[PDB]
């Protein structure tokens, strides 16, 4: 994954919902 | 939810050969595009102004975001860019 | 040549966590938005040209999404 953005992906997929 | 379609195109189109086409899905795609980079920048921004107890997200927030999230080469022309602003 | 403040402040207020937004945030984004589509753009192209047409389909960007570890948020926004 990208390190950086990787936590953040998540945290939108979960808002996404 | 997007940013107009025909700005969109505009920036699209001079990135292009001055005799390149673009599809109406392929701009609509750049939209919804463009409207997540924001709200993924403003996430990380928004986290850490709630963390630090701050009520109010700044362009150094936005910055610091694009920075922390692997957009880095964005913060100098920004900060340039704001700087002429405010001048 | 410069986008509308406006939509971009509208677009930061849909996330339920933001408050309030300083005046200058919406001018950043009206910048790096700018850039963003650029290089998108000049991405997807490469996947144009390689695919030997003169018109940027939504397919490509799908594709150049999936080239440039920048790009991972929006794997999701377009599914390749």
């Amino acid at each position: 994954v990208n390190a950086k953005q990787y936590x953040r992906i998540l945290k939108r997929r979960x808002a996404r919902a | 939810i997007y940013l107009p379609i025909a700005n969109v195109a505009r920036i699209m189109k001079n990135a292009i050969p001055q005799t390149g086409k673009i599809a109406k899905d392929a701009k609509e795609c750049v939209q919804e595009c463009v409207s997540e980079f924001i709200s993924f920048i403003t996430s990380e921004a928004s986290e850490r102004c709630h963390q630090e107890k701050r009520k109010t997200i700044n362009g150094e927030d936005i910055l610091f975001a694009m920075s922390t999230l692997g957009f880095d080469s964005y913060v100098e022309p920004l900060k340039l860019y704001l700087q002429k602003f405010r001048e | 040549q410069e986008l509308p403040l406006a939509r971009i402040k509208k677009i930061m207020k849909l996330d339920e966590d933001v408050k309030m937004i300083s005046a200058e945030a919406p001018v950043l984004f009206a910048k790096a938005a700018q850039i963003f589509i650029t290089e998108l753009t000049l991405r997807a192209w490469i996947h144009t040209e390689d695919n030997k047409r003169r018109t940027l389909q939504r397919n490509d960007i799908a594709m150049a999404i999936t080239k440039f570890d920048q790009f991972d948020f929006l794997i999701d926004i377009v599914p390749r």
